[PDB]
């Protein structure tokens, strides 16, 4: 309780507690002062003759004589229950809200503990979002880590949000009950200004929404351990809640590039071989313990899934970041930049984007047989246009010929009328009804890929 | 043996004080649990001992007991169609026992106990066996284990158990001096298994994809590197190699990989078929599985696990095919331990013997013929990951000047979707001289001068492409438009390959010919006709160029016939006009 | 002009690189410089 | 002897000794321990409390109770014979082989003693290789040292055995003795793999060239300071059967790459203030002192000539390895990618490959009287060709002067008759009429550096 005072050496955030050999290695503290305040630590890096501790928010206001340190617990956790899915809570876990804190069924610990690859199967459903580009060409599926490639001055958490408010899992199409999936969302958010969180608290409460989703937040004028811990937290309910309670979690997580600040700036005050343009070495082995987390097991029915919108600092493909990033993920989401000047919204190249878990996820009695042969084609369509486009725009419209004609009116019309959707929320029965209709601007037979079937069919 | 106690922790390394005597690179028990570790230096009385596990949450005081006994691995029957760790712990039996998540202190054997074979002599009494030799063998699915004399031993065999059915620790032979030869034996993991003499590779290394097969071929002893950025199909190539190539068993290792390439390889596989005999296909896969999130040093080891039962593997006598994954992964696992030891580094964080223990990895690799006379192969395809794509970095420009072959990936032809992407304006193969006899044998035998010819179209075509794109495809003439046209079908109807497919994942030597020899064809004529007179317009538009746009789609059953058609049809159609 | 500009970039990055490296051997020396120092009292 | 037990330290390359003094400083050493197994060491900064060991082998169970290290000889020195004329040895001396070591005749140090500075004479003989793009452009003469700045995948090694099997001097061309004059390799290895040390042994058995050579080899699975040790064997070799038995000697070595990673990992170990991106900062005197070692004195006949093939690791000419080694040695060949892509052979390019001790071995009564004024010409008009290239590559090949296209056409006949050679041996005056062949392809008056005379004696 009192116990271990007798510190012997403070300088910026270490601190150095002499004898004590009861606290195991990173253990949890706390620091308390002749004033009262208690604040936080971590003992790293244990010995015999002393024990180093690292503080959380800062050594204002501490003694040498009037200090003493004590043993909170083991290991760091927290205590996690089933009511908190209309709930709002804060960094380290602390509920800031209009409601009274919350009661634990049992306390987990928040770090760790891969899934046995030999006890996992392979994500096979697929999950609507009510974006076309997306739902069409790189639908996403339960559980699989799909990153969001934004930029500085691009149109990201409005999109994060419509897809927290529009998202779920179609159950009638594939075939199972329809009413035996329930949902959630675990958004977690840091580094945000007071703008961005009035408009996440407005646009969450707008829909009622709310009553299926928890809230992290992690206002950007807090101490930076709050920004390491906040997608520890998150994760280990999203895990509880799905592998426990057989919900179907979809967690969202804003500003890894603020995670990765965050974490620069804490390690780099150990001295420990600035790696790559600052960032340390270990850089991928941290976004991998924490992306990891996320997939499907079998005998169990619950799932996770991840998508981390993050910023490309300036418009690099090959910062430390995004590439690490690109590295542990499956597939990525690249938002455009030119897109966004002409006013289209939402703003997705998808030349450069992709899914790799995608035709495991569709095909037949997924969706609907045309999905790949269709996706195919609009690539192949728009990636012929653009061709086109290139070579009008450095030579000259003189001497163009029919075949392309049809291809730069459909180049035309499909970013006008399949990317650019405002606030809608198409079903992706209309996704390929528009995808056809825009199909059939071009003569059935030089239509190379799509089967005759279809072809007769629809079209 | 010897007993100490801890002194330090600081993340992934232990320091032990009271060791006096504990040798250099031994494996001792750290913790009241049991975290096995390493020593790597001594330093007075102590150790630096580092653990392969979380290390978080060990107190200062509880024991440290060594064994004297240098990483071991456990070679042995019942090791195929099996997952692994990096120690090599079974995972089948840790998840079975121990719930889903992966625990830490568990401790499983790592052969089976429990199960026996069918034993059968080959070694009478008083026999002179020396290290090396067969004692006879036992049945596994499809194969025959032999069961070998452990190297550097030697005696007078004088007893031997008859022919039944025993487990593995069974003593199934007594030499005179007093050992036992029972069914299995422990080898450490940083030496080389002894071997005879080390021969040339002139045999190829069939993996089924057009331009590693054709343009670029590999010697079935020899090496190779895939470097090439985020997002190209490495993952995907390399799984190819190892569901379709000619080898007798593979090894797939993986330190740093995601596991959910793991978990594709395990459900897919045993519904498969080996293309030699006609059993699943896990029944010849070892694979080794050490994901991101699990610990780190554990990568390193089970690099070195994977390449000596490889070695185990050809010293048997069959032709084994390593397929290692990101040797950068085992880099940054190298940095992290020698920046714990604090010592001084060299270009960009990497200690200065990178290059030493790269070499070493990649010269494990070759034809040999082993102690027992008989032959065997240890192919290498180690995977590369710079960190920003660029060929610049140190395990990239020391994995390069040691291995043969290089694959460079590309991120243009990658989002282009023109996959397999291996830019074949910047990769190159040194086995493609010494493989000539055996194309002139088993292929053809104008092969090796139809092969040169294409190489030449692509590298003539590239400098008028220049031009093409300055100008616009209109002011070329005859000759460049043709060239133009001919590169495109060659790039986009042989160089392509999409290996998702039922029958387009594996083309034969003699598929491969045969396209091209039908755009050899094709060119030639096409060529007469435009000096004769006839122009562009009239040469493209032809049904026989989509005729043989699907000619890659075909099976191998009746590709003969569509080829034969095919040509008797341009040389029809391109008589008239 | 973007050409070069991204050949610009690449090299202003390398350049900067290459001094942490010197400042970081330049630390590690006055580290050991003042642990040695710390015991020249006399001999 | 077994004493000096008590060692107090053990870390990678280095080892630690208690009080022992009278170890000189430099000496060599031999570390048994618990089990019999000897490795070998040597001393460095001695001094009255420790000593500092460089272990050879390794360090792999060596404990600091049972191990002890001995005292062999003060100074390292190889022992020399003319018995091995026809043997094989490995690193530090042992022969690799079926036969027992060699009973010496004399035993000399292996570490430098310089040769004075007017103990020399000007090296002048001309010695011809058959490669047209060295016998003509980049003479290389008896007395020389002339590295080979190679690449990844460029034959380097099979120019180095083409120039072992063809290079011969040309008497009968000044007035010498006809046929008394073959040679004899001292081929030296540090870091070949397997495939490159088969290639050169199978092709130096197949000429016969094998009973006249030695060989030291140390292969890609050893240690690495084996690799520190290597050179310095070999030249003291070679300077011995040259300075004593009138030998001429002709010195391959192989990798010098690998030689300055050991060095360069020893002197990390040994923190030592990296001079120029890594590599310590006395590289340039050591390789000074294993490059000098080359020349031809005066009243004896022998002499000795290097061939230090190394392979600019990234293809810079500014990295230090092939920076050093241009400004110590004198003279350089220097391969060509873009020229090996092209299937030319040998790809060596002839702009940035000079040779200094040329002007001295070639001209009037040495070789022909018309030598150095075709070299001058043909690299003048290959420059203009080359810049013409890229005139072509800005403007088009149709909006050319009359002359331009001459010499445009001269570069590329050049390139494709001159340089591109097979495996034929060509002799000094078929290379020089093949060259006057293409001078004559320009008209003339427009050749300002060859004299009217030899203009009109030669066209």
């Amino acid at each position: 309780k009192k116990e271990y005072t007798g510190i012997t050496y403070i300088s910026g955030p270490l601190l150095f507690v002499e004898n004590a050999k009861d606290l195991a290695y990173g253990a949890i503290v706390d620091i308390k002062d002749g004033t009262g305040r208690v604040r936080g630590g971590q003992v790293i890096e244990v010995s015999e003759e002393y024990a180093v501790i690292q503080v959380f928010e800062e050594t204002t206001g501490l003694d040498l004589a009037t200090t003493s340190v004590s043993l909170v617990e083991d290991v760091a956790r927290l205590g996690v229950s089933k009511e908190m899915l209309g709930r709002r809570f804060n960094g380290i876990g602390k509920p800031i809200d209009g409601l009274p804190p919350i009661t634990p069924e049992k306390r987990l610990p928040i770090t760790g503990l891969p899934l046995n690859p030999v006890a996992r199967r392979k994500p096979e459903q697929f999950i609507q979002t009510g974006i076309s580009t997306i739902d069409v060409m790189n639908t996403l599926v339960r559980g699989q880590k799909l990153p969001i490639f934004s930029g500085s001055g691009l149109p990201a958490n409005e999109i994060a949000a419509q897809i927290a408010r529009q998202a779920t899992v179609r159950p009638d199409l594939s075939g199972e009950g329809e009413k035996e999936e329930p949902f959630a969302v675990v958004f977690a958010a840091m580094g945000i200004t007071q703008r961005e969180l009035s408009y996440f608290i407005q646009e969450f409460e707008r829909t009622g929404a709310l009553s299926r989703s928890v809230l992290f937040l992690n206002k950007a004028d807090d101490p930076t351990i709050e920004r390491i811990l906040t997608p520890r937290m998150a994760l280990t309910v999203a895990e509880y809640l799905a592998f426990e309670h057989d919900y179907h979690v979809l967690v969202i997580l804003t500003d890894m590039t603020n995670y990765c600040e965050a974490l620069r700036e804490i390690g780099a005050a150990r001295e420990e071989i600035p790696g790559r343009r600052g960032y340390p070495g270990y850089m991928y082995t941290d976004l991998a313990t924490i992306y990891e987390r996320a997939g499907v097991v079998e005998g169990k029915k619950g799932s996770v899934t991840q998508i981390p919108i993050l910023s490309m600092p300036d418009d690099d493909r090959t910062h430390p970041i995004p590439d690490l990033t690109g590295y542990i993920t499956e597939g990525q989401i690249q938002l455009s930049r030119e897109l966004h000047r002409k006013g289209i919204y939402p703003p997705i190249d998808p030349l450069p984007s992709l899914s790799r878990l995608m035709n495991n996820g569709v095909g037949k009695g997924k969706t609907r047989e045309d999905h790949k042969q269709v996706s195919d084609q609009l690539y192949s369509a728009y990636a012929n246009g653009v061709d086109i486009r290139k070579l009008v725009a450095i030579i000259g419209e003189d001497a163009l010929t029919e075949n392309d004609r049809r291809y730069l009116q459909f180049a035309d019309a499909f970013e006008r009328f399949f990317i650019n959707q405002g606030q809608q929320n198409r079903s992706i029965e209309e996704s390929l009804q528009i995808a056809w209709a825009l199909l059939s601007m071009l003569p059935q037979g030089e239509l190379k890929r799509i089967s005759k079937d279809h072809i007769g069919k629809y079209y | 043996m010897i007993q100490g106690v801890i002194q330090k922790i600081a993340g992934p390394a232990v320091i032990a004080k009271g060791m006096l005597g504990a040798r250099m690179y031994d494996i001792c028990k750290v913790g009241e649990e049991g975290l096995v570790g390493e020593i790597i230096r001594l330093d007075g009385d102590t150790a630096f001992v580092q653990v392969y596990e979380d290390t978080s949450g060990l107190k200062v005081g509880e024991p440290v007991v060594s064994t004297g006994l240098p990483l071991a691995v456990e070679l042995g029957p019942g090791m195929l169609n099996g997952i692994y760790d990096g120690i090599q712990r079974p995972l089948e039996r840790i998840r079975e026992k121990t719930g889903i998540y992966i625990t830490r202190g568990v401790v499983v054997h790592a052969l089976d106990r429990e199960k026996k074979w069918a034993w059968t002599p080959m070694v009478k009494p008083g026999d002179e066996v020396r290290g090396g030799m067969v004692l006879g063998t036992v049945p596994e699915f499809g194969f025959t284990h032999k069961i070998l004399v452990p190297p550097d031993v030697r005696g007078r065999v004088k007893e031997v158990k008859p022919a039944g059915e025993y487990t593995v620790e069974e003593p199934v032979v007594v030499l005179e001096d007093g050992t036992e030869l029972k069914m299995y034996h422990t080898w450490p993991v940083r030496r080389a298994r002894p071997v005879q003499r080390k021969l040339d590779p002139n045999t190829p290394f069939l993996t089924g994809m057009r331009i590693l097969d054709v343009l670029f071929p590999v010697a079935m002893g020899g090496t190779a590197a895939i470097p090439g950025p985020f997002g190209s199909g490495k993952t995907v190539t390399q799984q190819s190699l190892a569901k379709w190539s000619n080898a007798d068993v593979v090894v797939y290792v993986g330190c740093g990989e995601r596991g959910n390439e793991m978990t594709d390889v395990l459900v897919e596989f045993p519904e498969l078929t080996d293309p030699k005999t006609g059993g699943p296909l896990m029944h010849r896969t070892v694979l080794i599985a050490n994901t991101s999130n699990m610990p780190v040093a554990a990568r390193e080891a089970s690099i070195y696990v994977g390449v000596t039962i490889a070695e185990y593997f050809r010293d048997q006598g069959f032709s084994v095919a390593l397929m290692a994954d990101s040797t950068s992964r085992w880099a940054e696992a190298l940095r992290e331990i020698s920046s714990r030891l604090e010592e001084m580094p060299a270009e960009e964080g990497y200690p200065p013997y990178l290059a030493a223990r790269l070499a070493a990895f990649y010269e494990r690799a070759g034809k040999v013929i082993t102690l027992g006379g008989e032959e065997g192969a240890v192919t290498i395809v180690g995977a590369v990951s710079p960190p920003g794509g660029d060929m610049s970095e140190p395990v990239t420009q020391s994995t390069l000047r040691i291995v043969g072959a290089f694959w460079r990936l590309d991120a243009s032809l990658a989002f282009r979707r023109h996959f397999p992407a291996i830019n074949w304006n910047g990769s190159y193969s040194l086995f493609t001289s010494a493989l000539d006899p055996w194309y002139r044998e088993n292929v053809a035998e104008d092969y090796p001068e139809l092969r040169d010819a294409i190489s030449e179209l692509l590298q003539r075509e590239a400098g008028l492409q220049e031009i093409v794109q300055l100008v616009g495809p209109d002011a070329l003439q005859d000759a460049e438009r043709l060239v133009i046209e001919v590169g495109r079908i060659i790039r986009e109807d042989f160089l392509q390959q999409n290996a998702y497919h039922e029958v387009d994942a594996y083309c034969s030597m003699k598929k491969a010919y045969g396209i091209m020899k039908m755009i050899l064809a094709f060119y030639k004529e096409a060529e007469a006709a435009i000096k004769r007179g006839v122009s562009i317009d009239e040469i493209l538009q032809l049904p026989v160029l989509e005729r043989i746009g699907r000619a890659r789609y075909v099976s191998e059953e009746e590709f003969p016939a569509y080829f034969e058609e095919a040509m008797k049809e341009i040389q029809g159609a391109f008589k008239a006009l | 002009i973007p050409g070069i500009r991204a050949q610009i970039r690449f090299i202003q990055q390398v350049l900067e690189q290459r001094e942490r490296e010197d400042t970081f051997r330049l630390k590690r020396i006055k580290g050991k410089i003042e642990a040695r120092e710390a015991e020249e009292e006399g001999g």
